[PDB]
């Protein structure tokens, strides 16, 4: 029956019941505007609760911010300025760069030694 | 278990962070909505094409001013 | 196109996002075991943010009570009681009586009079 | 001129009631006093509880009735 | 005899209601009869819905949501 | 051994009956934040909560003739 | 506005309360996802069987003890 | 003269890279040979993972995250 | 007329790259908490985030002849 | 035997290097002795921070590459 449910099978409906929670509340906030602290307390809160890590958190806000839909109702409900805040907070590491040119194409070469004491 | 002891097959990194100290990478594993961290210098040599792409699609340019 | 959205369109979409992040965040909750003190707060918290109504609040929280898929993982997380708390924080006004018997059909019968003084 | 609780006499007893006016009158008896006053129940109620209670008090009404 | 609404009287209160015969009765006085008798709750929902209403308004009261 | 009525320390939400017992009046008391009601003398209600027991009462007055 | 003023058709109370100090009814209406709080006193006379409803769905009984 | 991987040589470090041209490129040094060329990523992705992982790690810096 | 480099009062992050001009070693500096990297003299770097500086360099290090 | 770091002696200069052995290491030449020892650049980068750079500032490489 459909409640015959294992242990194991309640975890990962449980988990993914986690996930979509909190999903939600990411895109209802960033529907509304930009992120505030007071929100920001309000999600530190709720992926304790939910267990949700810091990088998946991450990962949700970038997927709101780079949703055009959320982002033309922030605009519409509090106008430009919708995703300053929400910017850094999904902040990623990324490999930064120049553009190679010539006058950048930099190393540092030397002439390898031997061992031990010399 | 977690992470490649899971033994799943990675499908793709969604987050890196060096918090802990070292390089960790958010890996999401193929049939399943449970991503953990993985270590990069493991997930380096287990799917190095895996990391390539995550790399390679976040690449950032930022010129020289003057 | 599909981001031209009024601005009424949009505090429909807000209102219905805001709805849908509140009853998932519920879900979470009840799936994990009986509501406590922690959750509470955070919930009121939650619904001040999303501006969810007490008793629209109350509803959703006896439709999750109501859920026995909820329940079931409820029971599988953490064991037997997981609703007690629920059960209160759902609380309703409802129509609360004994059956009608003989002994109990009561009223009270007066012989009306006339105005004024008298 | 003042009326009702408006007179400032003790109730003594309720001697009727009637609603027909849109809200539960009684007819009260004032202690020294053959002059009656029908008052809103509004107000018995809160002034004198307990002379309230003693007028439903003497007419509790228990049902009996067919199958 | 003819019973409940077939006797042609106004509803004035209802005084119980019980689901033992397996549908909701009423237990209902009628205007100038001190004799009250059962009246099916679907028939007095459609006749007279006000007096069904102020039954159950009167007699909320707060209550834990089962499980 | 539990305690019963007033003693349980709750305060009276409504009446929801009234019946009688070897010669007393009693209320079936339903207590704010409890859903478990139980009989209290009507000689206490009407001393500890009149109000409670007024409401009772004129909720459900009715006439042997109805007032015009 | 709100309420029957919105000049929608009541669907279904959904919830009663009294903390305003007069009994409200949360209504549900139809074709609208937004519920706001009635005047009982107002619902009870322009949708009578939709209070009714509400109210003999939650009819809960409770026996004398003895 | 043969370029890139054509010159048959050892790739030692990837010194920098544009996507000037249409595609990612990659500034090759070679072992033993101080004239670095381009190859294209694609190609150093797939004959030499672990100089292209190690080009791009080496330069990861935390930033915010575009609209 | 806004501060520039070090000026800025942020914490060095990373080094992205180095060039010449007017005759002096320039890094264009990835600075903690911003987005905008701008250039400081390598004598001021040196002096104020020597293990930066020195990463920079030894994460680019190679050889005329590799080393066996 | 102290060697290295060990021997408590100044750093005069970086002589070479090389990272054949796994890890970079760097031919340090101390002051007041001829005698010179691989060490660790995990050392060397926190003993002597200047003298690393000073020997990463005499080897700037700015390639010049085919299009």
């Amino acid at each position: 029956g459909p409640l015959d449910l294992s242990r194991d099978e309640c975890k990962r409906i449980l988990r993914k019941l986690e996930l979509e929670a909190y999903a939600g509340v990411i895109s209802a906030l960033r529907a509304q505007g930009d992120l505030t602290k007071e929100k920001k307390d309000l999600l530190g809160e709720l992926s304790k609760v939910l267990s949700i890590s810091t990088e998946r958190h991450r990962a949700e806000v970038r997927r709101a911010v780079n949703d055009e839909r959320l982002t033309t109702i922030a605009h519409n409900m509090s106008g430009p300025n919708s995703s300053s805040e929400w910017s850094i907070e999904g902040r990623r590491l990324v490999p930064l760069m120049p553009r190679l040119v010539p006058q950048t194409a930099f190393t540092v070469t030397a002439n390898a030694v031997a061992n031990a004491a010399i | 278990p977690r992470g490649f002891a899971r033994g799943l097959e990675p499908e793709r990194i969604i987050g890196a962070t060096d918090s802990s100290g070292e390089l960790m990478f958010l890996m999401k594993w193929k049939n399943s909505d449970e991503a953990d961290l993985v270590p990069a210098k493991e997930a380096n040599v287990k799917c190095p094409q895996v990391v390539i792409s995550f790399y390679e699609e976040r690449l950032t340019w930022h010129s020289y001013p003057s």
